[PDB]
């Protein structure tokens, strides 16, 4: 009996930490763009 | 002078918002790609598992029948 | 022997390409909203 | 004149940012829905697999015992 | 007066956009965490399933051989 | 056979964030300039 091989079934992982860090960085830097007449 | 300040601050903010929109688009594209790959992985796993369980079932029925024949 | 059926187990797929395209389109079009006094 | 230009450019940019925020909300909702559906799919698969492996185990123990009785 | 209106509206909009960017970052972080946890879950399931199917295969080969010896 | 019942897949709840995004997209009309 030779059951089918499934070890090739792989689930990728996502790394969007650069993008989240950029989003928080921009949300912090937008204070430098406020207008103070 | 105040108009130039308003325009400069607005252009700076629009540049930062453009960067943030590009970052959000990149993150959403990566999340879409990985979620779709994992969906395909789970679907392929379900298919192969259905196959293997059918095979195990056939072998088990055969073994049970051959034990019935033995005894 | 009857083993449980699992063929109904389906994993959906997401299509947010319209939204990503809109995001990139807006990030490109925001250049037309810059102020040039 | 320059104030009208600033106001018009700001209103245009705010409209575009509103469109982008609606698009991000839509994309995040769709990603949430699909990730949760795939989570439910993996959980249901784990449950059914636990059941089927218990069943195979019971049948295997029975077959081994009946072979012990044979020999 | 109109400059003060422009500045106030711009500061309000920038505050709202900051809130929206923080919300998008939070949502993307949560989606990343859950997608990665489900990826690890599917990988662990594939590993354990490979193990269990190897074990079932060994037991099945043994049972078939022992039935061959019986008959 | 090996036990796999511990294999659990989490669920995500970002509905607060989606609601905030739609709320801001609606509230940005109050930030338009009307000279």
């Amino acid at each position: 009996v030779d059951l089918g091989d499934i070890s090739g079934i792989n689930a990728s992982v996502v790394n969007i930490q650069k993008e989240i860090d950029r989003l928080n960085e921009v949300a912090k830097n937008l204070n430098e763009s406020l207008i103070d007449l | 002078e105040n108009q130039k300040l308003i325009a400069n601050q607005f252009n700076s903010a629009i540049g930062k918002i453009q960067d943030s929109l590009s970052s959000t688009a990149s993150a959403l594209g990566k999340l879409q790609d990985v979620v779709n790959q994992n969906a395909q992985a789970l679907n392929t796993l379900v298919k192969q598992l259905s196959s293997n369980f059918g095979a195990i079932s056939s072998v088990l029925n055969d073994i049970l029948s051959r034990l019935d024949k033995v005894e």
